[PDB]
């Protein structure tokens, strides 16, 4: 846990000019940059769900999220102190989006530029699946250290303070350069923090330093094999933040 | 054992037996396909061990739902034996056999 923040390292780093945690915390202003573009030059098989859906997106729908889904919180009945405005905003948008959704997106994502896909329905549950399109990947650097997918629902991923917190599947598999087919070559398990809060718009993150150096593309893979009405999934495309 | 009734013109009847310990010890079930090939369009509830109107009976019981184009054999919300409905009513299968 070094060269990152610790008490003993910060105390001695404050001699030559140190700001405590304000040096190790990275912030993403204008979280609308870093969105990659689909490698697949086919505007064909992509149906009503877009490039995020891919081929046969069966189970997923643009308006597949419940009503009062907010970022990193769960809305309750009485007025709570020190809460965000998204607890009181209207439950829908007065316009569609790129997919055709009317869901308010968190963190400041522009619903007129960011699609969505969810597996929330009322009655007649089923086994869903989604395999996105190949999203090109920029040349690596030191300032861009991770890939991020904003998602809600019951998802299985690692974290500190909780071991595994099982659930459904989002794995963002990747590909390596080849003759021109781009067959997959691996999988990655996300690092979510709000694992015990399954409705939170929780911004899953995949470290770039784990996948190989020469990786050309990535794509999202989601399953939702559970037929419980409260076991659902929702995803947005992947992006590379600016930090 | 079941069917143990009949209601006066073939037509085996349902039964009620609320077990105290919850789950049984063994559950050998069997259904022919000449009996799943007789449901109407959109089918529905070939067999179950709980009524579909109760409180959260999905994540407790066993449901064989013959929807349109498929016959899904679920469990405590965990699918086991999806099978198409155009090969069932064609002589492709012989009998649906469940065991727990
Ligand atoms: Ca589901």
């Amino acid at each position: 846990q070094y060269p990152t923040y610790s008490n003993g390292w910060s105390n001695v780093r404050a001699f030559v000019g140190g700001c405590g945690l304000a040096d190790d915390v990275l912030v993403e202003p204008d979280t609308n940059a870093g969105f990659m573009k689909p490698l697949d030059g086919d505007s064909g098989s992509w149906g009503p769900l877009g490039p995020l859906g891919g081929v046969n997106p069966v189970g997923f729908t643009p308006n597949g999220v419940p009503e009062h889904t907010v970022a990193e919180a769960i809305v309750m009945k009485p007025n709570q102190p020190g809460t965000d405005y998204d607890w009181d905003a209207p439950t829908k948008l007065t316009s569609p989006g790129i997919n055709g959704s009317t869901v308010p997106l968190p963190y400041g994502l522009d619903p007129a530029r960011v699609p969505l896909a969810g597996t929330y329905t009322t009655g007649a549950q089923q086994q869903s699946t989604l395999v996105s399109a190949w999203y090109l990947l920029p040349k690596p650097d030191d300032g861009h250290p991770l890939v991020v997918v904003t998602a809600a629902g019951k998802i299985a991923g690692n974290s500190v303070l909780h071991g595994y917190t099982p659930g459904q599947t989002v794995v963002l598999e990747y590909a390596m350069p080849g003759p021109g087919a781009l067959v997959p070559a691996g999988r990655m398990v996300p690092d979510d923090l709000y694992g015990e809060q399954p409705k939170a718009w929780r911004n899953l993150r995949f470290a770039r330093a784990k996948m190989p150096a020469d990786a050309v593309a990535v794509r999202v893979v989601a399953e939702d094999l559970s037929l419980t009405p409260e076991d659902w999934i929702a995803v947005t495309p992947p992006r590379v933040p600016d930090l | 054992f079941w069917p143990q009734g009949s209601t006066a013109d073939g037509n085996i009847t349902q039964i009620t037996a609320p077990l105290v310990s919850g789950a049984p010890r063994a559950l050998d079930i069997s259904i022919p396909c000449s009996a799943i090939a007789t449901l109407p369009a959109n089918g529905g509830l070939v067999l179950s061990t709980l009524p579909a109107g109760g409180v959260d009976t999905g994540k407790a019981g066993l449901f064989v739902r013959a929807n349109q184009d498929t016959v899904v054999v679920a469990f405590r919300d965990s699918v086991a034996a999806v099978a198409a409905r155009s090969t069932i009513a064609a002589g492709g299968c012989s009998a649906l056999h469940i065991w727990a």
